[PDB]
């Protein structure tokens, strides 16, 4: 509709705010003001030209006019905005944005901000019609009114965004892999909730539908609990006016034909990863800011945990994140022979996540620099924390072929468990998984079978188990049990693994997993702890209820009653549940039920089980679920295996918390063309997992004085010992564009920095020369010791609008820091069997724990941060003034616990200033300000020494 | 088992006068086969009559007992936890009575609050019968029945007010 030869001139003015919706809380965010000209081409084309911007950010109450100019570091960024943009524009559609290289897409994406006010798909005659239209947000469902003005030619046209119900929408994840979608959880209730409304006063002239004015107004709604327990709020408006319109000479157009896509907005490369929320990192020195933090965490948490090192660990990795392989190798090259530096670097490495860690960990693991244990500490961090991408994947690949690595057993499992996860990650998103990826592990497994060695077969079905792909089935239906006339050639531990197995599948694939361990489980010759197995398998895939009928009419004449006991215990439990995820599977097993009797219910504990407890609040929508199996055999007391799992709901999401199981057939054995693979006995075996991803798993087969003089040598030459750990505990992170064209970033970052030192001297008499072990389990040792062992951890909460120079938003930061210390003796002998500590007592008030929450809204660019409180320190017989405040009112408690045999009391101190004041809602309770402190103090007796002695034996 | 452990926690004052605690843990198998502990625990200082004293029984009659005595001569304050399991009709049943003598004011409040203040407010979150009274006045019971292998009546005998709830299905197996 812009008419070749014609300028029209706008002014816009944009921003988007966040905080909590209520007046009078400060809120912040980011703003601009431009003055706009679109030029008409031929061809269905325009360009635009910025032509005047001044940038702002908000900081204050909301109403109010706390817009402040936004100084340093943005000359080169407005002189980006700056160059003309060409668009493909006809009938009122945005088709492809063409601008020079040099404009960042950060600068092209506030660009399809301001087009996307000119995406107008009117319907000449139709009042009111709704269709999925593209914008800036992605493709969602829209709906127009339009309506005639007064003025004549004159249109009033209003259209409306919903933003959850999208054929597309624009957003990247960091962290949620492991989640599953709940359903259930999510009718009852949809954690961020947008909207975006747009208001229009337009002239229809024959060159078509032209702009006068045009207004928007979205909102982003975040409820991390049920939604009437207190909402974050992003509210974005823009304003756009149409000022002018003039004739221009005679042409040349002046801009760019370089393609940037469509008017959806488009992550900048690696954004989720390398754009952080706390940090900005942009146009800094990366490997000095590096060198500056990892001197500060090394030199400053050597006695105790520094308070801030958790967030400097989040400072470091940061800007890592920033760096490739190669300044990764500079800096360890510095560093590798100083323990401290080196275990510090290695820590940061997992925690990158990016593929560029896994690049420096191939490398230094090649080239031999690390030992097994801090190979496996790390080999271990680094595959599953990072953000998968192709590359992570050819690397980790590389990896599996590394001779360090394959030459190692514990190593290589953790690397083959690893790639599994690292797949596993990858395609989660999607709704296909590219076949090239499980190829490593189909190819160890078929390289396995062949091979006929049973623990090889076990590792690789264990890690297509952590792959989790449907792509997987066949490979893996090789190794269960009745898949043909049966071709005995596999043991019953290496179809227990098959079974499990197929898990991680069943998230994606239910049906596919149904079918096939249901027909396992209905036959009635294959061993009892395969169909046991089979039956979890079924059970965790939510069955239907016509399925779990099936289950239960054939347990009516089932002949093992290992297996009744096991299935009956199970959908008995399940009908309990009270957890909304289990909602469907629990009224299934409800009306299976009452197909049969109850006398099962009487077998005992000789018989399997099944066991699931829940419990869900319906005000946080969060809850856990527990269950434990135990399969038994008719061989004898001792379980064949055990399991338990721990799993979390929130925010309509699940995961697996963690799972341990443990099998101990051989054990039980001991207490009461083809080729068949050898059985391998363990007495025993165990795994674990974490987020439903099998992580470590051990045998215990045939595991059922030099060494000891040295220790001794050196506990009397005296020993100091340091470990401390950096380490990012969760990290979630959702980032999604706001209208105006800057992304708006929910981010939960929790981080931990753990210091343990011990020195430590020990004392000994007439000890023999010749030392025995036996001879020091005889005499009187004496110990003197130094020691502490501290911990501080921080959970960061954010929303708010990032880009590479500027962030806004509101934050909620809770640290916690705990510390004890020890310094005296211990004298032991273990034949006199008396043991005696001798401690110096808390001289001073010392605090033990210290605990801090704060909520803040803030605005980070170059030249620093500019915070302020989220609740504003001042606004607007006792009880009532109290009570009916309009103000945050600081709360205090402060408990007590005397000792009188230790002349020194535990105290309990808090301090609290929140929201609840203004709504009585969950979020509200946690917003504010807290300090709670548990400490030691005296009195004045001046213990000196105290005294722990123990005595067993005949004295 | 016989045997016996004495520990000793000692506050060494700038007096030298003596400060602390000595516990000796006691156990055996008397009477008849079913086993027994104690702890006894006195003050350090020759001047105390201060004496914590705890008991252990596992009687024959699948009971379990325990008293706690302190005090003046550990017989100033008491407080006992008789625990049985057994059949109350033909059903597999158990109990377990807290008792308790007289308690230090400080204490005291803890449990007329719990037993006046908290108790209505757990019955009714759990929604539980409630009759008019349960006899006994420095005693609390709790009565369980497995009326099925899943199924639960259950009895909390207040000094007050009998709380009470039937056929409550549990998750596992009594
Ligand atoms: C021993 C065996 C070694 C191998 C076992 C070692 C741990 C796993 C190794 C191999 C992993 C295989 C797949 C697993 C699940 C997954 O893949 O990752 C899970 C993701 C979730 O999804 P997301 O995207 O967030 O990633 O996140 C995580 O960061 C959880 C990482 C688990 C521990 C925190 C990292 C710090 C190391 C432990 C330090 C003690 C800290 C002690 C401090 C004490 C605190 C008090
Ligand atoms: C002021 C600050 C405001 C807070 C603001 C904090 C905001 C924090 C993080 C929130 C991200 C929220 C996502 C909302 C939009 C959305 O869920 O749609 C996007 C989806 C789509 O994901 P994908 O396509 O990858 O699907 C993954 C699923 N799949 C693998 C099947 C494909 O999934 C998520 O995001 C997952 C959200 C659940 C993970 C929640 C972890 C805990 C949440 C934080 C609790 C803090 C509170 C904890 C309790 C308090 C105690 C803390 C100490
Ligand atoms: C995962 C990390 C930790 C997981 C914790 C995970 C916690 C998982 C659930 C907690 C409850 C598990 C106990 C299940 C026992 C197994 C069974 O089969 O019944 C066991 C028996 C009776 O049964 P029977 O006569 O055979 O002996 O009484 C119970 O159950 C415990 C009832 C509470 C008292
Ligand atoms: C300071 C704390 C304030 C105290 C209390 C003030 C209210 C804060 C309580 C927070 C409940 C957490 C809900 C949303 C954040 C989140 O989703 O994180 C926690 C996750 C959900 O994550 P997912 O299950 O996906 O793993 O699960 C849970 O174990 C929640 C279990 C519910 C009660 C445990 C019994
Ligand atoms: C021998 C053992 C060797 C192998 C070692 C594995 C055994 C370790 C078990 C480890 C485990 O429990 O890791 C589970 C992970 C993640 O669970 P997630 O909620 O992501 O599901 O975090 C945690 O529990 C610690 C979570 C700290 C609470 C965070 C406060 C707010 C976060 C909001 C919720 C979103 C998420 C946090
Ligand atoms: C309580 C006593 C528990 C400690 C038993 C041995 C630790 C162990 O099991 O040794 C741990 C490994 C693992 O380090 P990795 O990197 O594998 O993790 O290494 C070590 O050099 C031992 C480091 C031990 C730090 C000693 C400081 C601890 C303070 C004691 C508690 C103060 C209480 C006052
Ligand atoms: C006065 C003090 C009262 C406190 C006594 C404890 C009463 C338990 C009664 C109850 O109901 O606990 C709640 C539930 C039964 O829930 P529901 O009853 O609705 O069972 C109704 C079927 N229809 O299972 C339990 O017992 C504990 C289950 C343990 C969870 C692990
Ligand atoms: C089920 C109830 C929970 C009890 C089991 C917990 C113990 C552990 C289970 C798995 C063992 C994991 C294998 C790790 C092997 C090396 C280190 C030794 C455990
Ligand atoms: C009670 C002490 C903590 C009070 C409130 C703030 C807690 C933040 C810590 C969170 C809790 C899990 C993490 C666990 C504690 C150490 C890790
Ligand atoms: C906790 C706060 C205690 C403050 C005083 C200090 C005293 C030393 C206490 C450490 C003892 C550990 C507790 C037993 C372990 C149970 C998980």
């Amino acid at each position: 509709q812009f008419q070749p030869g014609k300028v029209y001139r706008y002014s816009y003015d944009a921003f988007s705010i966040s905080g909590l919706p209520e007046p009078g809380v400060n809120r912040a965010g980011l703003s601009g003001e431009m003055k706009i000209e679109i030029h008409g081409h031929t061809h269905n084309q325009a360009t635009l030209k910025i032509t005047q911007v001044n940038l702002k950010y908000f900081l204050g109450p909301w109403p109010s006019d706390s817009f402040y100019p936004l100084t340093g570091g943005y000359d080169h960024f407005i002189q980006q905005l700056e160059v003309p943009v060409r668009f493909d524009y006809s009938a009122g559609r945005i088709g492809d944005i063409y601008a020079p290289p040099q404009v960042t897409d950060t600068a092209v994406n506030i660009v399809r901000g301001i087009l996307n006010l000119f995406q107008l798909s009117l319907k000449k005659n139709q009042q009111t019609f709704e269709l999925q239209e593209t914008g800036v947000e992605g493709i969602c469902q829209t709906t127009y009114v339009v309506q005639e003005g007064y003025r004549t030619n004159e249109m009033a046209v209003v259209k409306t965004k919903d933003l959850n119900n999208c054929d597309h929408k624009v957003y990247k994840t960091m962290g949620t892999a492991y989640a599953e979608r709940c359903p259930t959880c999510q009718k009852m209730n949809k954690n961020l909730r947008s909207t975006a409304v747009y208001n229009y006063a337009i002239f229809d002239e024959p060159s078509g539908y032209i702009i006068k004015s045009a207004h928007s107004e979205e909102i982003q709604q975040l409820s991390v609990f049920d939604i009437k327990e207190g909402n974050v709020v992003i509210e974005s408006r823009q304003k756009l006016i149409l000022e002018g319109i003039q004739s221009a000479p005679a042409a040349s157009q002046a801009a760019s034909l370089q393609n940037r896509g469509g008017l959806m907005y488009k992550f900048p490369s690696s954004a989720i990863t390398k754009m952080s929320s706390l940090f900005v990192t942009k146009g800094k020195n990366l490997e000095s800011e590096i060198h500056t933090v990892l001197k500060h965490l090394v030199e400053n948490n050597q006695l105790s945990v520094h308070e801030d090192a958790p967030a400097k660990f989040l400072r470091l990795t940061a800007f890592l994140r920033n760096v490739d392989a190669g300044v990764l190798q500079s800096i360890w090259h510095k560093l590798h022979q100083q323990k401290d530096y080196r275990r510090w670097i290695l820590d940061a490495v997992p925690a990158m996540a990016t593929s560029e860690a896994l690049l420096f960990l191939k490398r230094t693991l090649a080239s031999e620099q690390l030992t097994s244990a801090e190979a496996t500490q790390i080999v271990a961090s680094t595959l599953s924390n990072q953000q998968a991408t192709r590359e992570s994947l050819s690397y980790a690949r590389e990896l599996l072929n590394t001779s360090f690595i394959r030459n190692r057993p514990i190593l290589r499992k953790t690397a083959v468990l690893g790639y599994g996860s690292l797949v596993f990650r990858y395609c989660a998103n999607t709704v296909s998984c590219p076949d090239e990826l499980l190829q490593p592990l189909h190819d160890l497994l078929s390289q396995s079978s062949d091979r006929a060695k049973e623990e090889e077969i076990v590792l690789a079905l264990k890690a297509l188990g952590n792959a989790g792909q449907p792509n997987s089935i066949k490979k893996i239906q090789r190794f269960l049990p009745g898949q043909g006339k049966s071709l005995d050639e596999y043991s019953t531990r290496v179809q227990a693994e098959a079974i499990m197995a197929l898990r991680n599948i069943a998230k994606r694939d239910p049906r596919k997993v149904q079918e096939i361990v249901l027909p396992i489980f209905l036959n009635v010759a294959i061993k009892s702890e395969l169909r046991i197995r089979s039956c979890i398998v079924f059970f965790e895939s939510k069955p239907s209820v016509a399925l779990v009928s099936m289950v239960a009419v054939r347990l009516r004449r089932e002949p093992n009653l290992q297996v009744a006991s096991f299935v009956y215990s199970q959908m008995r439990s399940l009908s309990r549940s009270s957890n909304p995820e289990f909602r469907d599977v629990a009224a299934a097993c409800s009306v299976a039920i009452k197909m049969l009797g109850s006398k099962l219910d009487r077998l005992g504990c000789r018989y399997s089980k099944a066991v699931h407890v829940d419990t869900f609040n319906a005000r946080t929508m969060a809850g856990v679920s527990a269950d434990y199996f135990r399969i038994n055999s008719p061989s004898g007391p001792l379980p064949r295996a055990v399991a338990a799992k721990i799993r979390g709901q929130g925010m309509g999401y699940a995961s697996d918390i963690v799972e341990f199981g443990l099998r101990a057939e051989g054990l039980q054995e001991l207490l009461y063309d083809w080729k068949s693979v050898p059985e391998e006995r363990p007495l025993a075996s165990g795994y674990v997992k974490v987020h439903g991803q099998e992580v470590v798993f051990a045998e215990l087969d045939k595991k059922m004085q030099e060494q000891i003089g040295a220790v001794v040598s050196k506990l009397e030459q005296g020993m100091d010992v340091l470990l401390t750990k950096g380490y990012v505990v969760s990290e979630v992170r959702y980032m999604q564009p706001v209208c105006i064209g800057i992304p708006m970033d929910l981010n939960l970052l929790v981080s931990g920095v753990t210091t343990n030192r011990a020195n430590l001297s020990a004392s000994f008499s007439s000890l023999p020369a010749d030392m025995k072990l036996a001879d020091l389990l005889a005499t009187n040792i004496e110990l003197r010791v130094a020691a502490t062992t501290s911990m501080s951890q921080h959970a960061v909460a954010i929303m708010g609008l990032t880009t590479d120079l500027a962030k806004a938003g509101m934050q909620t930061h809770y640290k916690t820091s705990a510390g004890l210390g020890v310094n005296g003796k211990i004298e032991m002998n273990a034949r006199e069997s008396n043991f005696k500590a001798s401690l110096k007592p808390f001289q001073q008030k010392t605090v033990v724990v210290l605990s801090t929450m704060e909520s803040i809204v803030f605005v980070r660019d170059p030249s620093g941060s500019r915070i302020l409180p989220v609740l504003p320190p001042k606004m607007t017989q006792k009880q009532i003034h109290d009570i009916m405040t309009a103000r945050p009112v600081m709360r205090r408690k402060q408990s007590c616990s005397k000792s009188a045999a230790l002349s020194s009391k535990v105290c309990f101190s808090a301090r609290l200033r929140n929201a609840a004041f203004i709504r009585n809602a969950l979020l509200y309770k946690i917003t504010g300000d807290y300090v709670s402190k548990v400490y030691v103090q005296p009195t004045s007796s001046k213990a000196q020494i105290t005294k722990v002695e123990l005595e067993l034996q005949a004295g | 088992s016989k045997p016996k452990v004495v520990i000793v926690l000692r506050a060494v004052r700038a007096d030298g006068k003596q400060q602390g605690l000595q516990t000796t843990l006691y156990y055996g198998l008397t009477s008849n086969g079913l086993p027994k502990a104690k702890i006894v625990a006195v003050e350090l200082s020759d001047l105390s009559v201060w004496k914590l004293c705890a008991k252990f029984r596992l009687s024959a009659h699948m009971k379990a007992k325990a008293a706690i005595g302190w005090g003046k001569n550990c017989q100033q304050y008491r407080a006992m936890l008789e625990a049985s399991t057994g059949n109350l009709q033909s059903h597999p049943a158990a109990r377990v009575d807290i008792k308790w003598g007289r308690l230090p004011s400080s204490l005291q409040r803890a449990k007329n609050a719990l037993l006046e203040n908290g108790a209505p407010v757990i019955a009714s979150k759990l929604e539980m019968e409630i009759m008019p009274k349960a006899n006994q006045k420095h005693q609390v019971s709790v009565i369980l029945a497995a009326m099925t292998p899943r199924r639960m009546n259950i009895i909390v005998k207040l000094p007050k007010v009998t709380y009470f709830q039937q056929g409550i299905l549990l998750p596992f197996t009594f």
